[PDB]
């Protein structure tokens, strides 16, 4: 409920704008801004056949993408990143893992922003 | 009840001018659809302006939406119901963007929602 | 209705074929521009480089042109489209030029109006402005002495001092589908190439009489550069609209051929219907 | 009856051009509409000119539209029609204005309507 | 059947290119040629009632049309010139014609080439 | 049936890339049909070059012909037309005449037929 009753607003706002945008002449820097992060949440919604993903797992990779750390990461990179932090929370942090199952209820967020930082310098691109 | 009687000079003068802005919208709709609102030119222009700022103006934010949308609800009073279209009408908020005035109550509302857009 | 349904499929189909002509006679139109745009580029370049470096090298401000003067009145050159339908390469134009003169002017007499495009002329006749110059219906294929003699007329008016301060006021082309309103200023002469390289030249023309002969030839140059921007970026904005018109067409083709195919099956079977109970009634 | 033994040679030339005309205003006003007049070519142009003129020349005033009109109305003989349609599609009386086609009989009449319009 | 296959194609091409580019004269010389075979052709096509055909001056009409020896002639006098050429054809052109109707066959081309250019001569 | 997990992904990748070179094709033709060839991008002349082979490979020599033509006819096993169109998207074929890869087989049947022209 905390992570995700916002992701609709990314996902209901950028599928209406890439309509007018394509077609538009100008964008604004705030719609520009908006593009990026609408981009990145259809690719996070983007999945495969006959895999499912535990919802611990669920709320911390849409925590990222709505945290902003994500946009850092290019398009064609977010699917491997996401395969990635799977794996890198399986192997390192698994005390965050167990918190959510637990408490049903978000981890520390400093823990996590660092967390999530520290996964990021281990990540490399292209 | 919109008999100029029942509910008031004030009340009708604004009510049937509301819905001549809006019936003209709609024979622009099948133009505007293909071209866009380059074809459209004087009057066409300005009517199509009000028209979108009339149009998210009757939108409103409910207390029973509020198990749907995390916003809290509005109730607008009659006379100030009547007073707010008067301003767009005049075109006296010409300036303010159009989604600044979606789901809000009274006027003044608008005000606040542009002034947090800064646009 | 079935058929006012039929008669809109059959009305939008012929209006997306016309749609799409105009997208390729526009397509054509652009290369031709775009191949003169290049061509007059090395042209721009010899001539307003050589005027520059001998205006500006071994000699002081002595012209009217390059020398500054305070401004008790000025003009806008402002050119706009004489055919419609172009989505607005028209309007982003008027729209600062307009603004500029509206949010820094006191007085109509402080400003001065030329004008290229029929609906640039349209729009200072509606509202109000004047106009001191307003030429039109200049050729598709823009030539340089279409505008040598029209160009004479402006920097005379200039150069006897009608306004001592002139603006062009144009869309510049950049890419495919981005193309960008652009602010010039025409005269004084306040800033100016520099090539760096320069060789003796002759000092037999009096420096002024010999600057006579090559501040005219930039201030055309100037011009002529304007106008292959302009015819550029116009062509160009007619093919996007006219993709994105058809695309729109093409796609409230489908959506009423639904419609249609819906109704024909609703109607089949309300006269199969209303047949089948009066024959189980007798 | 419309053949040309049976009704001359220069009575069907004359009736077919019409119906070629009035054919062709009728896809042109499709374009029209949506697009707009002026988009269009001088060929389309004086089709549209001329289309105008044959269509409220085709009307009438009658005698039974005495009570209907007001006005007392006409008889026209075929061989004044026929001279009259082959003015309109040559052109001769393009200058006049297009309100002064409309219940009348004959092409003579026309032009004094015309002048009391003052044209 | 040698022919008439170019002319299924020439028209099916008019009806493309045609209904979007008449309008649009200052164009590609390929496509405006184009566009003058279709209209002769809808003209070449063009009958008048209860006057039958005889299928040999069919043939030789048709590769005119086909061969393009028409573009010279303005699209609208080709309904007079298309029954003068069968004058021309009658008077002087009695071998052409026998051969046809004897072996359903077509003459060699340079005789018919040689026939078609000097009438071509004559016209006026 | 064109899903990785049915053909393999091999033949998929395969597939999916002609279609791709196909449509990018079509968008030029609407422009070639207004104008020249050298007036596209080099990128766009690329992928009308191999469309166009393509095209031509795709079609192939009946058996059921024969009566109608001398040309005897071919078979070809779907590793062998996997493997064929994977060297032609790699382009390790392309200095070969355009009409080499007309009503043909097996792609070493391009190679020898080439050498017939000379």
């Amino acid at each position: 409920k905390k992570v995700a009753g916002t992701l609709r607003l990314d996902l209901a706002a950028y599928r209406e704008l890439e309509a007018f945008a394509q077609f538009g002449s100008d964008l604004d820097k705030a719609t520009q801004a908006k593009l990026a992060r609408g981009a990145r949440t259809v690719e996070v919604l983007k999945q495969d056949l006959h895999q499912p993903i535990p919802v611990e797992k669920q709320v911390l990779i849409i925590y990222a993408l709505t945290r902003g750390f994500l946009d850092d990461i290019p398009v064609e990179d977010v699917r491997r990143f996401e395969k990635e932090f799977y794996l890198f929370l399986d192997q390192n942090g698994q005390h965050l893992l167990e918190h959510i199952r637990t408490t049903k209820d978000l981890p520390n967020e400093d823990d996590l922003n660092k967390a999530i930082e520290a996964f990021k310098k281990t990540f490399v691109v292209s | 009840a919109l008999a100029p009687e029942i509910v008031g000079e004030e009340h009708y003068q604004v009510a049937r001018k509301v819905q001549q802005t809006l019936q003209r919208y709609k024979e622009l709709q099948d133009i505007i659809a293909i071209l866009g609102m380059d074809e459209l030119s004087d009057e066409d222009k300005l009517v199509v302006h009000r028209a979108r700022r009339i149009q998210f103006f009757l939108s409103q934010n409910f207390h029973v939406a509020e198990q749907f949308t995390g916003q809290p609800g509005s109730y607008v009073p009659v006379k100030e119901t009547v007073r707010g279209f008067k301003e767009i009408l005049e075109g006296k908020y010409d300036h303010l963007p159009e989604d600044a005035f979606r789901l809000v109550g009274r006027i003044e509302e608008v005000v606040e929602k542009a002034k947090a857009m800064g646009v | 209705s079935l058929r006012d349904i039929k008669t809109r499929i059959n009305a939008t189909k012929k209006t997306s074929q016309i749609t799409k002509a105009m997208e390729m006679v526009s397509t054509s139109k652009l290369n031709r521009a775009e191949q003169n745009a290049k061509s007059f580029v090395p042209y721009m370049e010899k001539i307003q480089e050589v005027v520059a470096n001998v205006a500006l090298g071994a000699g002081g401000a002595s012209h009217p042109m390059l020398v500054s003067r305070p401004v008790k009145k000025t003009g806008y050159l402002v050119i706009t489209s004489d055919r419609g339908l172009a989505g607005a390469y028209n309007s982003n134009v008027l729209r600062l030029v307009y603004q500029t003169i509206q949010k820094r002017h006191a007085c109509p007499d402080e400003y001065a109006i030329i004008v290229i495009g029929r609906v640039g002329l349209s729009f200072f006749r509606k509202r109000n402005m004047p106009v001191i110059l307003d030429i039109t219906r200049l050729p598709d294929q823009p030539s340089f002495a279409d505008i040598k003699e029209i160009a004479r007329k402006t920097v005379g008016l200039f150069a006897d001092g009608t306004f001592d301060e002139l603006y062009m006021y144009y869309n510049h082309y950049v890419s495919a589908i981005q193309q960008e309103v652009t602010e010039r200023k025409l005269l004084p002469l306040t800033d100016l190439a520099e090539n760096k390289q320069r060789t003796v030249y002759e000092f037999e023309p009096s420096q002024e009489e010999c600057l006579d002969v090559l501040l005219p030839q930039y201030a055309e140059s100037l011009i002529y550069g304007a106008l292959l921007d302009a015819k550029a970026s116009e062509h160009a904005a007619r093919m996007t609209a006219m993709k994105n018109a058809t695309d729109n067409a093409n796609e409230l083709i489908r959506t009423l051929t639904l419609s249609y195919n819906r109704a024909r099956q609703a109607a089949i079977t309300q006269e199969i219907t209303e047949i089948v109970a009066g024959a189980n009634a007798l």
